[PDB]
This record gives structure tokens, sequence and C-alpha cells, in this order.
RNA sequence: UCCCAAAAUGUAACGGAGGCGCCCAAAGGUCACCUCAAGACGGUUGGAAAUCGUCUGUAGAGCGCAAAGGUAGAAGGUGG
RNA sequence: CACCCCCGUGCCCAUAGCACUGUGGAACCACCCCACCCCAUGCCGAACUGGGUCGUGAAACACAGCAGCGCCAAUGAUACUCGGACCGCAGGGUCCCGGAAAAGUCGGUCAGCGCGGGGGUU
């Protein structure tokens, strides 16, 4: 969710993944298709709907931790400088990205625990397998 | 004065216990040392004193004050500042107060029993961790300031503590066995 | 797979279904470039621990050894290629999967048994029979069981190049 | 007065103009004066024919071609290889 | 340990001198006052007190130093510099010093 | 002094961070010499660190203050 | 550069470093020995230093083996991009044209090159 501690502030750039493998942590994983932010409480509403599905195992990896602040409008004025420090915290995800798998649970007892969270993302993602062999 | 039987006692029993391709090669004695880590709950710009002259009298040398590391943590800590004391012994000195220790040191210490085993500095280095100097050949209460203790360190070129222990002994040693 | 071209230009090739590869040991690194389909179908199986057969356009059967693959991102599809060249007695190093086989007794019990780590690799394989897998007894496991390199039966011969008291499987608690 | 701070904390104003970088370049023929780099550090060691400003500046000694040599790093140096 | 030669060595100027520096390896008692030009790794002189020394090797002292010196001579050399080391500028090394520092 | 500044320089904003209006008869000139942080094992008031000791040790320390570059063959640490 | 090795001093300055192992001794080196004073350790001639064997090669060193770690490091394909030409409301993305990494893989090596002095080939 929130950074434990750190500098406070940012920026905004983007380009195609680059550090986000597939196969890891588990069998089943979702990867996300298009360049956005994905805000903490993005997450949780993402977790949390997964858990339920799983009456247990906890096999669910969250691996797109959000090391990003955004700010805010005062109210409205502009005659002030940096703003909001406090709005809410992003995790920069890209393309090819993976942000979950689950790992035990059957195919379908997944092909759901996914599409549900996809249902709260502001973007589309796909559902990935196996073959994954780079590094490790 | 000592070293012969260093050398014999201690040399020729070896190798006529071990198997030295020198005589180079031996464990010895590099040096006996004494920290005086006094003072920091005692800030004594008096004390001090019992220290050194006291020290000296008992090693026949002038130490250092060993002063703080800069070192100023939370509590009592400071920059560099006068806390301990360093008294480096080898050779002659080591030996001549070395023998003293090994004699009437530790021999006489009342409630005295002996020294643990277990290796200490797995560098075939003895440590000594002393402590009242109310047993030594020298301190004397009725001529002194108030009352203290000290450490010592044995420094040998023993590669293994297996070499360490024997040399340690032979040259005499208490062991409570 | 009948890869038949190899050169830097692949415009005949890239529109058409073919992957790109590349092969070698010390000795020949002959340019390349197979078939997309072929490939893809193949070292579904094989994986990287199956040598396969590659008469290179002319006729040359060669054996190598799927090395590292990287595919494209965004588009689950691979790109290219390593094949590093069979050997007769000694490649270099392999990745054998461990698997597990037969209930454990914690999965009844309460809790699920975790492969802490998925494909494993062990010192020298041993070119001509290297393991294509790995089967790994799980059942005994109960809450907390943890199962390493020092464990798992080998081969015949096949030394284990992970640190031995390395988990590979442990069967996890509840919730 | 009041019982506060005296100015807003969280600023921005203001930085500095400062300057750095390197004056000649290798192959150019310096001379007897010219500065050929100005560092903050000892980016660049004096080779061999070039002094030292204080400010960790290089500037040449005599006249001739300007040089380079840098080993791996970490150590660099200008040098001067005369023409005449 | 090894910072003292390389201390007194660094600060011995190389090519700006263009002096010639001379050595010294009187840690032992077979010295060697080297002297060697800038550039090229070539020692022209040199005197030691290899060749024998009648018993002499912390004594031998000045009998190199003006070995030496005099050596030079058969090279013709004006101006050198004493490039010793560790050796911190005392007795048995100040001997090859004002013995050739004077024998040239 | 950092970042913004788009690998030369330069470059704005009521853009993002932080310091200065000093200090040092020596914290200087020069000449000698030493070399750090820290962990581990073993040792006395000690017992968390700290003092002593022994291994490891690009220095992960230090440099009077803010940061950056720089630096141990010392700009780091003593004495004449 | 007759063959060798040893000592000093360079270039080079980790593909020349470490570690593990073996080789060397009375030519050289070192340890070792004593050291009142020359000069000296804010205490210790441990280190600087003065006077010298024997003994040793154990340590330090030199050399040689080894590559388990370091360090070096392809190719191929990719990232990215100068230039040209397009897409999507936008976040962003593409084609043609050159340039072209980093990481990883193959594999590479435990240097190589000087000057001078010493002692050997009984
Ligand atoms: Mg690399
Ligand atoms: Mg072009
Ligand atoms: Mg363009
Ligand atoms: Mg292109």
């Amino acid at each position: 969710k929130r950074t434990k501690f750190r500098k406070q502030f940012r920026g905004r750039m983007t380009g195609d993944a680059k550090g986000g493998d597939y196969v890891a942590f588990g069998d089943y994983g979702l990867i996300a298709m298009e360049p956005a932010w994905i805000k903490s409480n993005q997450i949780e509403a993402c977790r949390i709907v997964m858990s339920r599905h799983f009456r247990r195992g906890g096999k669910i990896y969250i691996r797109i931790f959000p090391d990003k602040p955004v700010t805010k409008k005062p109210a409205e004025t502009r005659m002030g400088k940096g703003k909001g420090a406090v709005e809410y915290w992003v995790s920069v995800v890209k393309p090819g990205r993976v942000m979950f798998e689950v790992a035990g649970v059957t195919e379908e007892q997944a092909k759901e625990a996914f599409r549900l969270a996809g249902h709260k993302l502001p973007i589309q993602t796909k559902m990935v397998k196996r073959e994954v062999y780079d590094e490790a | 004065q000592l070293k012969t039987k260093y050398n014999d006692q201690v040399r020729p029993a070896l190798m006529q216990q071990f198997g030295y391709s020198s005589v180079m090669a031996v464990p010895r004695i590099e040096k006996i040392v004494v920290n005086e880590g006094l003072g920091s709950s005692k800030e004594d710009s008096k004390a001090i004193d019992k220290a050194a002259k006291e020290l000296a009298l008992i090693t026949l040398q002038k130490p250092i004050i060993t002063k703080a590391k800069k070192s100023i943590s939370n509590f009592k800590l400071r920059q560099g500042m006068p806390v301990g004391i360093k008294v480096t012994l080898r050779g002659e000195r080591m030996y001549v107060f070395l023998e003293k220790l090994i004699n009437i040191g530790l021999p006489r210490i009342r409630d005295f029993r002996g020294i643990n085993p277990n290796a200490f500095d797995g560098r075939g280095n003895y440590n000594l961790g002393i402590k009242e100097q109310l047993i030594f050949p020298e301190i004397t209460y009725d001529m002194v300031d108030k009352t203290r203790g000290m450490d010592i360190t044995i420094v040998t070129t023993a590669k293994t503590d297996e070499e360490a222990r024997a040399l340690l002994q032979s040259m005499g040693l208490p062991f409570r066995k | 797979m009948e890869l038949t071209a190899k050169p830097r230009t692949p415009k005949q090739k890239l529109d058409e279904s073919m992957i790109a590869a590349v092969a070698y040991n010390k000795e020949n690194n002959v340019s390349f470039a197979l078939d997309r389909k072929a490939f893809d179908r193949a070292f579904r199986q094989q994986s990287t621990t199956g040598l396969f057969d590659i008469t290179v356009e002319g006729g040359e059967t060669f054996p190598a050894l799927v090395k590292a693959v990287q595919m494209d991102k965004r588009k689950r599809a691979p790109i290219h290629v390593d094949f590093y060249m069979v050997t007769y007695g000694e490649p270099v190093e392999v990745s054998v999967p461990v698997h597990t086989t037969g209930r454990s007794q914690g999965e009844v019990q309460g809790g699920l048994v975790d492969i802490v780590v998925h494909n494993l690799q062990i010192v020298a394989p041993g070119p001509r029979r290297i393991p294509q897998e790995l089967v790994v007894d799980v059942t005994k496991m109960n809450i907390g069981d943890h199962i390493t390199a020092g464990d798992i039966k080998l081969p015949e011969g096949c030394t284990l190049a992970a640190d031995p008291e390395l988990t590979v499987v442990s069967v996890l608690p509840p919730r | 007065a009041h019982k506060k701070g005296v100015g807003s904390s969280k600023n921005g104003r203001d930085s500095n103009p400062k300057y750095l970088g390197v004056k000649k370049f290798g192959g150019e023929v310096v001379k007897a004066g010219n500065i050929l780099v100005r560092q903050r550090g000892t980016k660049f060691k004096a080779g061999q024919g070039v002094g030292m400003g204080r400010d960790h500046t290089l500037f040449a000694l005599s006249d001739g071609k300007v040089v380079f040599i840098n080993k791996g790093k970490g150590a660099r140096f200008i040098s001067i290889e005369a023409a005449q | 340990r090894r910072k003292l030669r390389t201390r007194r060595k660094v600060r011995t100027t190389t090519a700006a001198s263009g002096r010639l520096r001379l050595s010294v390896y009187r840690s032992s008692k077979h010295i060697y006052a080297q002297i060697i030009d800038d550039s090229r790794g070539q020692t022209l002189a040199a005197a030691s007190s290899a060749a024998l020394k009648s018993g002499n090797k912390t004594d031998t002292a000045a009998a190199v130093g003006k070995a030496l010196a005099a050596a030079a001579a058969e090279k013709g050399i004006k101006q050198v510099v004493f490039d010793r080391g560790s050796y911190k500028y005392h007795g048995r090394v100040k001997a090859l010093a004002d013995a050739a520092r004077e024998g040239g």
C-alpha cells in the first residue's frame, strides 16, 4: 500500500514493461496490458476481492507496490507552489507487467479470482500460465 | 630468570608432543598487555593518577590513556576523551612481569582456583580477563588511593589454540580442572 | 526443426511466421532463423533439457539445447532463441524443474504445500542423459515441512548445483 | 511579534549561477597560460606539462598540443605533447 | 608499510624533474645505490656493495656511496635525486648519501 | 549545492530539497610519520554501542559547517 | 636473450586479484639475536634504528599448480535513438533508414613487456 518513508514527490513519463517477469511465486498470474497508474486503493480493491473468493491459501502475490506520491488541488487558487503531498500513492504499471498470480487453486477457481480483480482495474489485463524460464 | 625452560620445557617438549619442521614455527609469546578502561562512570582527573602510577609500578612501564574513540553514544560519551589505558609489554618487561603473574599474580589470589579453558582468540591467542587488583606483588592499599582492576592480553604466534593452550600452560598457567 | 536461413536481415521472416534463434558451443556459432510455428510447438515439450534435430537447409543435422529464450512483452509471443549445441560427455549446467507426486500429509490435514523453487539447477547434467524432469516426494510433509536439495533423490550421477539447505518445497499453513 | 516561526519553511526560491567543464579538449594547440579544465574534485589529474590551479583547475606551463589520457577512469590525465 | 616508499617515491618527481633518481635497498645489508633516468626504465650508473664487502655490510656504507659517485663520473653526471625508500635518512643510508654526495 | 537542464556550456516557474552573512594561530607554511567505518570470536567496573586484543576490511570512514565532485601512494590522523 | 634463478627499479596499473596446495635456502630475502648509548614508539627499540651469527623457511617473500570466487567478456536478438513518414481525443504507439546498448550467454584468462646489479650451469 503506502510506502514507509522516502523523499516526498515526483513527475510523470512512460514506455513498455521492463521488470515484470511472468511465472514466479505461483502457476497462475494476471498481467496488465496498458500504461496506467495503479492506485494503492485499487490494489486492495483487488486483493480483498481475491481473498473472499479464496476460502484459504493466500497464495495470492501482489507484486506491484506503490512507489509513487501524487498531489492535488488544495481547493482551487493556483498562487502557491507544490501542493497536497498526500492525495494518494500509485504504482506505475506498464504492459506485459505482472501484478497478480495466484497459486494452488484450480484453473477455473483462478479464472475468476482474476476476472473479478480485473473489474476494478483502470486497465485491461489477461491471464497467463507457464513456460516462463528466463532467470532464477 | 627464565627463557631456557621457556624454550626447553616448551619448544623441545613441544616437538616432543608435536612435530615442528622448525624451531621458529613453534608457538610463542608475542606480547602481554594491560588495558585500563576506568573513568566514564568515574570522571576523576584524580583517579586517572591511581592508574598509570600504579600500572607502571606493576608492569614497570608508562601506559597510554586510550582516550575516547570520539564516540559520543546516547549515554555518557563524547569526542576523544581519556577513558581507558594501554600498557604494552613484550620480551623482557613482558617476561619479567609475566613470570610475576605465573608465580605471584594468580597463585597469590584469595578465592583463586585456576583459569577457564574454552579457547579465546581462535587465532591461537589467549585472552586474560582480570579484576580486583588486590592480588598483586606490587599493589599496596596501605599506600594507594582507592582500589581498582584491569585486563591483560596474551599474544602468541600460537597458530592454533591447540598449540596455544599447550604453550600457554607449559610456561606456567593455572587451569581449573 | 528444419531451420534454413541464417542472415542478419530478417525481413524475409519477420512478416512470415518464423522465429529467429542462434546456436553454438565454441566452434561454430552459425547465424540462424528457424520457423515460428514449429519451435513454438516444439520447445513446449522438450523445454530446456531437450536436444532436438537441427538439419539446416542443405542437410547437416546438429545437436543443441535450449539455452535462453527472450520473448516479446505485451504479446506472450517469443522473438529470439539461443541453442547451445549439445556435447557428448559434458554440456555445462542445466535447468531442471521440481515436481510433486502423491497427496501430501499437509494437504488434507489443514494447509497447502508450496513449491519454494519451481525449476531447480544442479551442477553438471551429463549430455545424453539429462533429466527431462524431476518428481519429488511431498506426502510426509505436514504443517511446516520444508524439503531441500539435500533431499531430492538425483538420477544416478547428476550433482546438485543449488545450495543444499535451500528449500524447494514446504507445505504452507492454512489461511 | 507573535509565537510562530520567522519565515515560512519549505521554500524553493534561489539556486546558483554556477559553471565548470573543460576549456581545452584533446588535440588543441594549447599555450603558456591557457586554461584547459575547470573541475571540482580531481576528475582529471594534472598530467605531463599541466599545472593545477588551487580550484583543481588545470593549465599549461608551456606551449604545445593538448593531450588526454584516461586510465580505466578513476584517474585521468591531461598532457602536452608539444610540436616544435 | 608500503605507504612510505610510495610516499617518498611519488613526491620524487619524474619527468617534470629531468634530474635522475638514486635508489637504495639498505633495509638488508645488500644495498644497491641504483641510478635511473626518468622515462626509459633504464639504470645508468649503480654502485652496490655486492662485489664483496671485506666484512662491512652496514659498514661498507660510504664505500658504496663513494663507489657510486665515483661511478657516475664514468658517465659524467652533475644532477641526481635521492629516491630513498622507507629508510628515514639516518645513518647506514646517510652514508651512501654524504659519501656519494661528495664522491662525485 | 543538488534535481528540474532534454549526457558541452547555458536555460524559467509563488517547481522539488538544503545550507551561508562564519570559523581556524593555527583547522595555516613546511618537514617527518600513522591510517579508516564496521562485523566476528575472546576478554574487567563493563555487558547495547563503547576500552583492550586478534582475523576480515577500497575505505562501506574521515574531511570545522549545506550538498556535490574529490581524496588512503591523502585533501584523512599526530609531532618539529 | 647462452640456460636459470635471485635482488632492486619500471611500463603496465585485476582477463595482471584472492584463496586453497606444493616448491626454496644457508647465493640472495626474511624471520631470528643483542642493542648502553647515534635516531626512535604520545606505553612498548613491536615500528622507525644501530651492531650481527647460528637456526629456520615455519611466518613474510619468490615461484609454480589450480580457476571454487573474483576481473575480463563475445555473437545473436532486443532496449533506446539521429533522419525520414504516420497513428490514437488522450495516457501512449507504429513503419522505413542508419547508429546501437546495458544485463545475460559462448568463451577468456591467475599477465605480458623493460633496465640494472648478484649468484650459479663441478
Ligand atoms: Mg560485467
Ligand atoms: Mg538516417
Ligand atoms: Mg523520428
Ligand atoms: Mg532499427
